[PDB]
């Protein structure tokens, strides 16, 4: 088991299997306490040195029974993106990375005048999932999300 | 205006965090940059803060009780971690 | 309770300082550490502060006009030097101990 | 002639008479805005590098037209010292570096039962002055202050 320590002393445990990996640690934390992965800043205790997403946890100064530090970077600074409708017409939307893909779709529905279950969004080839926050897809100012029509 | 669910440990955490907030207000006032309305917000937060620490302390064992000055130190470290986003500021704040 | 004579420029200084205090409340809030009354003082401060900025921005030239988000950057800078009681790199470039 | 800039961004001028020492600069800042020397934290603008005491300002890149940053530290935190009455009996007093010498003499007066006008304090040979802060003399934990009687 691994111990996660947050600001103000709160603690909880995480089980890492089969092998150690930063990417998985964050996914684990997300399931435990609901903190989005892209907001997680992990550091070794008591070193205070940030973990590195690439290198596994065993290959670092980290292992079993060791403590990690979690600080949550809100990453909720407003920004604007573009969503291109089926006809090729792109419109801007004010969003925050902490809002859900579902919330962006509600914004797109109203503007584009199309029911949300009648389409899905894609960014850089891959589809966006309703339950996930926009920040998981690394969207940037005036990025172009594409609208795709169901049947 | 979006609330974040917390647990019991957040009460004693907020008292310390806001202790540090007071310590910053005070250091700022030394710079003579704190306007009059702002000075009132300083004095009232200290008033309430002392009222909450006195109320919280009695609710907890003596060996865990802390003074206004003792909590300031903890709050300062916590604030350094948030501003620099780095546990090294830091560690005393627990991360 | 002893008072401190301020000066005209205190108004702007306090708006930025408290703008940094808000940034600290918010950042603390995401650590699941801010209790409910705390989160109330957070949102109250944000409202009050936001109205103070609009009121103060009308009287100043467009160049020195600052929005809540960019004032924050200034408030945290102040907070940094205060927390360390050290202008010395406390604001400009890194330097944490 | 030098520019002092405080935390808020307000500036004021200070003309260096001769030596152009940091000690002199602080003395002028005290005369100007009333901040005691021991409370002044000075640094170069805009590097932020702190001023060096035993070094001439003109040596740290501080000539006419330069700007120095002032941060005030009240130094209000409690400490304990000793006052030795005429007899040789040392007794402990809790004080703050911001409290005046007159204030301290009031404590000594109350404990020793001697009117303040009938004695004067000394530390390391030099007299303490009534209207000056204790921080002015670099008093440390359990520094000995001697009490001197008058005719």
């Amino acid at each position: 088991d691994l111990t996660v320590k947050m600001l103000a002393g709160n603690e909880f445990q995480v089980s890492l299997s089969s092998s150690m990996s930063v990417s998985e640690l964050k996914a684990q934390i997300t399931q435990k306490i609901g903190v989005h992965a892209f907001q997680q800043r992990l550091a070794v205790h008591p070193s205070g040195v940030a973990l590195q997403d690439r290198v596994p946890l065993a290959s670092q100064g980290l292992g079993p029974g060791s403590t990690v530090l979690l600080v949550v970077d809100k990453c909720d600074e407003p920004l604007s993106i573009l969503v291109r409708n089926n006809k090729g017409r792109s419109s801007t939307y004010e969003v925050r990375l902490t809002q859900t893909v579902a919330h962006l779709k509600q914004q797109v529905s109203g503007l584009e005048g199309v029911q949300d279950d009648l389409f899905w969004l894609t960014f850089e080839g891959k589809p966006l999932e309703d339950q996930l926050p926009l920040g998981e897809y690394g969207l940037k100012p005036l990025s172009t999300v594409f609208m795709n029509l169901r049947l | 205006t979006t609330q974040i669910e917390v647990g019991p440990g957040a009460t004693n955490a907020t008292i310390n965090f806001e202790a540090g907030i007071l310590e910053c207000y005070e250091r700022f006032s030394w710079q003579r940059a704190l306007d009059y309305p702002g000075q009132d917000r300083l004095h009232r937060l200290k008033r309430k803060l002392e009222s909450r620490i006195k109320t919280h302390n009695k609710s907890e064992p003596e060996n865990k009780r802390m003074s206004l000055e003792e909590r300031k130190a903890i709050g300062v470290k916590m604030m350094k971690v948030l501003l620099f986003m780095d546990p090294s500021a830091g560690i005393e704040g627990f991360e």
